[PDB]
RNA sequence: AAGUUUGAAAAGCACUUUGGAAAGAGAGUGAAAUAGAACCUGAAGUCGUGACAAAGACAAUGGAAGUACCUCCAUUUCAAC
RNA sequence: UCCACCGGCCCCGAAAAUGGAUGACGCU
RNA sequence: GAUGUGGCCUGGAGGUUAGGACGAAGCUUAUGGCGUGAGCCUAAGAUGGACCGGCCUCUAGUGCAGAUCUUGGUUGGCGUAGCAAAGAUCUAACGGAGAUAUACUCAACAUGCAACGUUGGAUACUGGAGCGGGGAAGGAUUUCGUGCCAACGGCACUCGUA
RNA sequence: GGAAGUCGGCAAAAUAGAUGCGUAAGUUCGCAAGAAGCAUUGGCUCUGAGGGCAA
RNA sequence: UUAAUGAGAUUCCCUCUGUCCCGAGUUACUAUCUAGCGAAACGACAGUCAAGGGAACGGACUUGAAGGGCUAAGCGGGGA
RNA sequence: CGACGUCGCUUUUUGAUCCUUCGAUGUCGGCUCUUCCUAACCUAGCGCCGCAGAAGACGCUAAGGGUUGGAUUGUUCACCCACUGACAGGGAACGUGAGCUGGGUUUAGACCGUCGUGAGACAGGUUGGUUUUACCCUACUUAGCUGGAAAUUGCGAGAAAAAGAUUAUCCGUGCAAAGCGGAGGCGAGCGGUGGGUAGUACAUGGUACGCUCAUCACC
RNA sequence: GUGGGAUUGUGAAGGGAUCUCGCAGGUAUCGUGAGGGAAGUAUGGGGUAGUACGAGAGGAACUCCCAUGCCGUGCCUCUAGUUUCUGGGGUUUGUCGAACGGCAAGUGCCCCGAAGCCAUCGCACGGUGGUUCUCGGCUGAACGCCUCUAAGCCAGAAGCCAAUCCCAAGACCAGAUGCCCACU
RNA sequence: UACGUCCCUCUCCAAACGAGAGAACAUGCAUGGGCUGGCAUGAGCGGCAUGCUUUCGGUGGGGCUCGUCCCGAGGCGCUGAACCUUGAGGCCUGAAAUUUCAUGCUCAGGGACAC
RNA sequence: AUCGAAUCGCCACCUACAAGACUGGAGCUUGCUCCCUCGAAGGCGCCAAGUAUAUUCAUGAUCACAAGACA
């Protein structure tokens, strides 16, 4: 008979705990249309910070009609990654079982490492009997059954993809064993995506190959960890007068009298962050080129500027961007140097806002620590002019 | 370390041939490449040749694309039982927001952990001038860096270390010295 | 509160050994040091240890009937019996 | 064939708070 | 609730019969046998060290699981709660058994840690309504020197109002 | 934002020294009164005023 | 009835503010982990639930439904 | 909608009883938080009206979601201001005090009115009046280690496996076809790792590729 | 059988005998997904339109598309808050003879302050299929005729179920793999 | 037996402790340099001079001595200087640069399991 | 290699399928008549590899888990 409020938190979100893994791992894939040509569905990205950009909005009937928006945006740097190995999938009344693996005939040194705890002081024979076999004749045809079984029962074609953290030369980012995932090629017969697949084997994959600039996509990622926290933060709960003997941070009754026990929608402390999270229908502001072939990323046709997508000073805690990058709209979960997923999206996409073509304007470069006013070290020089130590400099200079 | 890789179960022989053994193997890719990269750059046009940037060790002030940097390292030896060096230690990026109260005897801690990693000794003595000043303006008041000078001595053997300050009216460009 | 009630005699453990010492390991005394000093006997409860039995989660204990394995127990039988 | 009336079995009348009770499963 | 029982059991007494250093009482038990049962009796102690069983009768402070029962001991909780006011110590040398304490390999790190008292130096606090210097009350050797660290100084001690 | 919190401004915030000016109702003429309010104070370099002894 | 006085009770106004909207960030000391030291309360036996009956609100009972063992930090639903 | 009659249902009121608790089950309200019910206020569909439209009335399925901010009051109730789609009603030991708070109620101090000769009384008013303990079990929340299908044992053999001299005695394909295609040693084949050399490819230090010498295996 | 241990308490040393246990798995990935959890929900504006209805006063709704509450899950580019980076300045009293360097006032105090944390105080994102109710129909008897039902069918609610989302093999996965070992 | 795993060690996307992610002579770590940023012009010295800047320009209310040289808050100049800038843990030694990084430390890793 | 076990029906003819208000097939008269493969057997296996001119069984002594089991 009392005063009414909805619940804090979600419970589809349980248990809070920590998740199994540290990489962002799609739970399903994208309805597989056998119409369409056979594509992958899946790319590992790695989060190197945040900006914001202005772009001219193409909304009619909305206020911001033909109007300039500033919309921060996540840089998610993505290197190439290598196809090592193609798995099938056959229905059974209890699931999904794969029929086997083909593996690649040669395999870098990045993706080995990932059976070792301690690889540089191991005797390192990770593959080493499997590429004797298979590259003999009993081993050929042991691969071309495998094959055949796929062809005969799979309905389901995955890749085994890892990425290249020696392409991904980040000093941050201290792992150098590579991350592997199973990515689902999609569209066309069983027998085209094995043919997709086998033209794929041991050969680089760019992002831009799986994913096209204006559109949307969806995000696997861990969220950032908080370790123990009390009800406060980790559900939302209020916080207790002023006057309340022996604290205030907590949820002041955990239950009625009966059920005698404590239920499980009740808001109690524990593990908050370093979730799992799915985060649908992200829009691709950018697929950009990396800098060594491309140097002027953030340059557009309204900024003549020439400027890279990294800000002055560099991602703070992660670095330069080196590679091929995402950039997408808004935020993504988990903190810089984590490995994520982006998958193709699972929501339909017929929406005005996630077809809307987006023409980036301004991005902005300036120092991401302390209020930077310059968008290049250029304007910075040019508003200075000579210092000392460059009058010092030239004067060694000229001696 | 592993079974495999133990000192004391293979001996010395055979730890130094599997030492050669993974070296030479190294060495094999890194020579391949260097040739391979070589004439492939030689035998490619102005245009790609510029395209490709530094591959081919081209580019100036850059690291060396064949090897690690500590393979590049000469391995001059056993350093002698009795060495003297002298260091800056950035003491205040070891004691950012410490308790006050503590922060002078922290850093008295911190610097023989430093001295101890960097001469593998257990006994490190402090001298009386490090030590005043290091206290010299109060507890809470340790100065963001010092100079040290480190030397270490033997009385199986006993090694111990003897840190002493080095006034210094700057620290800018002081590195790493080797005193005799 | 508290029996000094070791042992027939103090014969109250020389000497060696390692330990800073307390003590330990030996050796001696004694019929007996599980008689070594507020020392006869030395219970219950609780605990350590070795060997064994096993054992999900039916709290454990308990009844009744078997069975497997054990048994420093009893009794009987062992040839015209 | 329809008119009224009277039984049997079934149905409606038949709304409460933890998930639950022909004892359970189920049975036509 | 009443009553019966050549019914069981315990400490003493009058009788009568036995036993014990070739081991009494007590105590221990996968230690069997007997009894419906209270219990009795044997066996074994790699237990003990000096008294004691049976039977008839007499006698009483004569039988325990519980009384927020009495006294002593133990015990899970438990290596837990905690030992957080009064700001604080650092460094070398000396002293000390208190160490630089090691199987093979092993140069030293990764296999003796942590803690002491004194002197010197550094740093800080009390801040004269003082962890200053003297008295009453109260206490009564706590004073002093040397020695010593079993117990005590809720951590420690080579130190101490021990 | 400013008591909407709460039984209740509980708690906290706030005011602040000195100097000049200024200060209502009421009143036992003593007060009320530091009522309320307004203003000024640093540092330097100077100037003025405020004394005692002797012939 | 009363000026003055009041750690007395009450109402309103100005100022002011984390009292609140609605919470956020930082510190010391804890908790926490280690070395040394080391208690008490309490303790029939024990501890997963639903319904049913039942001294008319069960941890034990009936019928269902759960339940692999051992642990660290918390927490105040139940242990009427 | 419904007189006067009549039949229910519910335990959100109060009464009646006295069964449990008097070697103690913390007692009103608020705050906080979760859950449940429906006799439906709003939100979704649908009937019907005296239903022209707009606004509404009544009913049905529906409890998935939602159901405020304030003045006075200890209050629950109330009723006033205002917002809103709406400001529905209940249960959970009159949910919830080792969660709080302590305004009320309900000790001792004190004042009033009434009563009493009086000490004192009041179901009347007023003011002031200690809110203790979790380290155990379970529950819940997170966080580690670890056995185990005869749920620890039996040796107690069950594949959401293949398909054959009884899974042995070859590999592919094909319908569980018809057939069809490969399959003492030296040398050869096929490859794994090292030398020489040569483009090229890929994101461009590091792998793959053609030719030759070496070794290694299997055949 | 192989190996390693050990028997019961009264010395020593050799013999048996008997028990007990080990004798095949380790370690590193990618996955499956039974079961459980479960979430999105409202309002307004544009337009429909001042039109349908209506004498007139008055006066609607959906395709669509533009916002906004609430709730949920995140994030830190911006803006805001926070500072023991006691960062850089400034400033009071005391203090080392002075300047210097500072130091004390348990962070002296004041201004600005990166990084990090963080606010509906900022920013981003929140999805699809079945199956039924109530009810309305179709075909169609019982019962010539009729009838929505009785046997069949259709459409159908913010309901229920599953998908998407979160945990996940005591759900004991004879799912697929890398490398040693054992078997061979 | 072998692969290997863990502890010690090092890093921080993790974190009460366990656990996690990683690394295993690695620009790994350390110290410099440069960048990016914060504050707001250091100490010292000096006043048309061997100072500052590239021919210019160079105080102060007052006060004290014998035109000069002294005291004086503050001001000006060298000087967007001085200092700080990764640490619970910003960037650069792998695009280009009027500069875009340099050095030095490591010298058979140790231990336990696997057995 | 412990290890002695309890279990006692094999199969490459059952090891495909559907319906029971219509079961092999017809006919028209629609429940009877006519035809057939006639509507009630999965194949073997049980002591001469096949139905007969045979051929070793003891004393394991009258029951005992069959003292044996690749059918
Ligand atoms: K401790
Ligand atoms: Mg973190
Ligand atoms: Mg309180
Ligand atoms: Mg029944
Ligand atoms: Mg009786
Ligand atoms: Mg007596
Ligand atoms: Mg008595
Ligand atoms: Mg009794
Ligand atoms: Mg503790
Ligand atoms: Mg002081
Ligand atoms: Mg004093
Ligand atoms: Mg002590
Ligand atoms: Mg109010
Ligand atoms: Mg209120
Ligand atoms: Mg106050
Ligand atoms: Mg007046
Ligand atoms: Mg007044
Ligand atoms: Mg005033
Ligand atoms: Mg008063
Ligand atoms: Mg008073
Ligand atoms: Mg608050
Ligand atoms: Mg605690
Ligand atoms: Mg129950
Ligand atoms: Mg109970
Ligand atoms: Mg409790
Ligand atoms: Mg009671
Ligand atoms: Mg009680
Ligand atoms: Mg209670
Ligand atoms: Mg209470
Ligand atoms: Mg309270
Ligand atoms: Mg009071
Ligand atoms: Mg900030
Ligand atoms: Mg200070
Ligand atoms: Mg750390
Ligand atoms: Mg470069
Ligand atoms: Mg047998
Ligand atoms: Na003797
Ligand atoms: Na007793
Ligand atoms: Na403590
Ligand atoms: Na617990
Ligand atoms: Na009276
Ligand atoms: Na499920
Ligand atoms: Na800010
Ligand atoms: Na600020």
């Amino acid at each position: 008979c009392k005063f009414e409020h909805p619940r804090h938190g979600h419970l589809g979100f349980l248990p809070r705990k920590r998740s199994r893994q540290i990489r962002g791992r799609a739970r399903a894939f994208p309805k597989d249309d056998a119409t369409q040509k056979p594509h992958l569905t899946s790319f590992m990205v790695f989060k190197a910070g945040m900006t914001h950009i202005v772009r001219d909005v193409d909304r009619p009937g909305s206020k911001v009609n033909k109007k300039e928006v500033v919309e921060p945006v996540t840089i998610l740097e993505a290197p190439p990654m290598v196809i090592v190995g193609i798995v099938g999938y056959r229905q059974t009344p209890v699931g999904l079982k794969t029929i086997g693996t083909v593996w690649a005939h040669h395999t870098s040194v990045e993706f080995r490492r990932r059976y070792y705890k301690n690889w540089k002081q191991s005797a390192q024979l990770a593959f080493s009997r499997q590429k004797q076999f298979a590259n003999t004749k009993e081993g050929k045809v042991a691969e071309a059954r495998t094959l055949n079984a796929f062809a005969k029962k799979a309905s389901v074609i995955r890749v085994i993809a890892h990425t290249q953290l020696r392409k991904l030369r980040n000093h941050r980012v201290g792992v150098k064993k590579a991350h592997v995932q199973e990515i689902q090629v999609n569209g066309g017969s069983v027998a085209a995506k094995i043919a997709l697949a086998k033209s794929l084997l041991e050969k680089e994959v760019r992002v831009d190959s799986v994913f096209q600039q204006s559109e949307a996509c969806d995000v696997c990622s861990v969220t950032k960890g908080h370790g123990t926290e009390g009800v406060v933060k980790r559900w939302g709960v209020a916080c207790l007068p002023r006057k309340t003997h022996r604290g205030l941070r907590k949820v002041a009754c955990i239950g009625a009298w009966h059920p005698a026990r404590v239920m499980y929608t009740v808001a109690r402390a524990g593990q908050h962050g370093y979730h799992h999270r799915t985060q649908l229908n992200k829009k691709i502001y950018q697929i950009g080129r990396s800098v060594a072939v491309e140097p002027n990323q953030a340059t557009t046709t309204y900024d003549l500027t020439a400027k890279t997508i990294t800000p002055m000073g560099g991602f703070v805690g992660y670095g330069t961007v080196r590679n091929d990058y995402v950039m997408l709209k808004g935020s993504v979960s988990g903190p810089r140097r984590r490995v994520m997923t982006l998958r193709r999206p699972m929501a339909p996409q017929t929406s005005r806002q996630l077809k809307e073509k987006i023409v980036l304007k301004f991005i902005d470069t300036s120092s991401k620590i302390g209020h930077g006013r310059f968008q290049t070290k250029k304007e910075k020089n040019q508003w200075f002019g000579p210092l000392k130590k460059d009058r010092i400099r030239r004067e060694e200079r000229l001696r | 370390t592993r079974a495999g890789m133990k000192g004391k179960v293979l001996g010395k022989e055979k730890k130094a041939a599997i030492i050669d053994a993974r070296k030479k193997a190294a060495e094999s890719r890194k020579n391949r490449d260097d040739k391979r990269w070589k004439r492939v750059l030689a035998n490619m046009d102005e245009e790609k040749r510029k395209k490709f940037h530094g591959v081919g060790n081209t580019a100036k002030n850059s690291r060396v694309r064949g090897a690690t940097r500590a393979s590049l390292l000469k391995r001059t030896g056993r350093k002698p039982d009795a060495v003297s060096m002298e260091a800056t230690i950035h003491l205040s990026k070891l004691l950012k927001k410490k308790t006050f109260s503590k922060r002078a005897p922290l850093a008295i801690k911190r610097i023989k952990a430093f001295v101890g990693r960097l001469m593998k000794t257990k006994d490190n003595r402090i001298d009386a001038s490090l030590n005043t000043y290091i206290w010299h303006k109060g507890v809470k008041g340790v100065p963001g860096r010092v100079r040290v000078l480190i030397q270490r001595k033997s009385e199986h053997k006993h090694f111990y270390t003897v840190i002493s300050n080095v006034p210094v009216a700057s620290f800018k460009g002081l590195t790493t010295k080797t005193v005799e």
